[PDB]
């Protein structure tokens, strides 16, 4: 003892390393399927 | 934190007294403790289920 | 122990059995249902 970080970027570890388990993907709901935009009022998700 | 609630107003058998009731939505999801007894009062969500977690 | 000691030679044998529908699969693993709207995509 805001809190700022000094980090290296010639090794070819980087800090705070990310795990991109799937690609992106875009999910609906145009199928005749799902309730709450049946049962319910149209939701269309 | 909760992993899972899955309450719905709804637990999945809540069995006492010899007698197996559905009601208190008592469902969790994580094996911190009584597994084997998690499996008995889990494995029946007859309705719907909802998770909406604590963060406990 | 509750046995059954049976004939099973007369026209129609004990505890007949009734087929009315085969075992038709039943599946739930498709985002088009609501259970993978409000649960971590649980397929049934």
């Amino acid at each position: 003892a805001f809190a700022p970080a000094a980090d290296p970027g010639a090794a070819w570890y980087l800090l705070d390393t990310s795990r991109s388990l799937k690609p992106l993907i875009y999910q609906e709901r145009m199928k005749p399927s799902f309730t709450s935009m049946t049962k319910e009022d149209d939701e269309q998700v | 934190e909760v992993e899972g609630v899955f309450v719905r107003a709804t637990v999945e058998r809540r069995c006492r007294a010899g007698f197996c009731f559905d009601k208190e939505g008592q469902g969790f999801a994580d094996g911190v403790l009584s597994d084997e007894q998690l499996e008995a009062l889990e494995s029946d969500p007859l309705l719907k289920v909802e998770r909406c977690t604590f963060s406990g």
